[PDB]
């Protein structure tokens, strides 16, 4: 199962 | 240690040809088990191995939602990277990401990984501590400062030590017939004359799983590293892999040469000759 | 800074004339990812060709397997034809059953 952060990290 | 799970994302810009394409693929060891492609008629996380098909609708809906949201975020990252490298909006660029966990025989975390690249060059990597970052240049340093402020390393660590290992352990059980079976290589030496004075000896390994293998030629018991042509391990298409190693030998001297084969599937290393 | 593909052309199983098999063209070590691969039967394009999902190695370079069912014979010649941004013209690699 893939990593699923609440807010996905932007560059 | 015994096993790995890895996800690979690629996001590819293509100005004038729609929004950047996002492709995601997941592996356990050398077995692919899922895919997502934003260009598909109906993009969804889709099964690529038998032992994952049994996951229910909530699994598949959740992975699909995640990949769609990831595709959106990686489109924004491509726009951002353009600004950080003073680049024009006319060129085509690529972001890639690899992340996942390694576990030992008892299934505990051996190490975690999270690395990113821009245009095929290292950009930013989570260090083995799962707490600090290595940025490759001053652009990635900007990303590092943002990720440090937002405690991204902590989120990755929670996933790598928790869900990543737990789901890997579950896949390894559900797929135990294949994921926990090594197939040893089938091996032989072939002989191809080149002139009256020389011939090639080619040592073959076929039908093996996992991909990891060592094939080496010795002449009079001495490794021929500098004089061996060794091809990249290649997939057969049936889950298994193939490799060969070759040496050019003087006519009549073939018996001085021995091929040595190491593979997890073999109870001991093999020595072959023509 | 871009990377040209390596190309291997080979069969899934040892070749045996009149026995059905799979013809593989493995492209690897390339960057960027767009690539054109055709499998050829006597210089002509085979239509039913599938490929693996795009993935990449630890050095960030891409790899793909292109594959099709085939029954090798003594005279039929097979090849894989690859184009990539790094190549001024397509590269044709002949299938040699011994490699």
């Amino acid at each position: 199962k893939a990593f699923s952060p609440e807010v996905i990290p932007m560059f | 240690g015994s096993h790995s799970m890895r996800y690979f994302y690629t996001a590819m810009s293509r100005p004038g040809r729609g929004e950047p394409r996002f492709i995601a693929v997941g592996y356990v060891d050398d077995t692919q088990f899922v895919r997502f492609d934003s260009d598909a008629a109906s993009p969804r996380m889709a099964p690529r191995a038998p032992w994952i098909e049994q996951e229910g609708p909530e699994y598949w809906d959740g992975e699909t939602r995640n990949m769609k949201a990831s595709a959106q975020t990686y489109r924004e990252n491509l726009r951002i990277a353009l600004r950080y490298y003073n680049q024009s909006e006319a060129g085509s660029h690529i972001i890639q990401v690899m992340y996942g966990c390694d576990v030992g025989p008892d299934g505990r975390l051996l190490r975690g990984h999270d690395q990113s690249a821009y245009d095929g060059k290292d950009y930013i990597a989570l260090n083995e501590d799962l707490s600090s970052w290595t940025a490759a240049d001053t652009a990635a340093q900007i990303t590092q400062r943002k990720w440090e402020a937002a405690r991204v390393a902590e989120q990755l660590r929670a996933y790598l030590e928790g869900l990543c290992v737990e789901w890997l352990r579950r896949y390894l059980e559900n797929g135990k017939e294949t994921l926990q079976r090594a197939d040893p290589p089938k091996t032989h030496v072939t002989h191809h004359p080149i002139s009256d004075h020389e011939a090639t000896l080619r040592c073959w390994a076929l039908g093996f799983y996992p991909a990891e293998i060592t094939l080496t030629w010795q002449r009079d018991g001495e490794d021929q590293t500098q004089d061996t042509e060794l091809v990249e391990t290649r997939p057969a298409g049936d889950r298994t892999f193939q490799k060969w190693a070759a040496v050019v030998v003087p006519s009549g001297e073939e018996q001085r040469y021995t091929c040595h084969v190491q593979h997890e599937g073999l109870p001991k290393p093999l020595t072959l000759r023509w | 800074i871009q990377r040209t593909p390596k190309i291997q052309v080979y069969s899934r199983h040892p070749a045996e004339n009149g026995k059905s098999n799979f013809l593989n063209c493995y492209v690897s070590g390339f960057h960027p990812s767009d690539i054109e691969v055709d499998l050829l039967k006597n210089g002509e394009r085979i239509e039913k060709v599938e490929h693996s999902d795009l993935s990449f190695s630890k050095d960030w370079s891409f790899y793909l397997l292109y594959y099709t069912e085939f029954t090798p014979t003594e005279k039929d010649e097979y090849a894989c034809r690859v184009n990539h941004v790094t190549l001024s013209q397509p590269k044709i690699v002949k299938w040699d059953r011994d490699m």
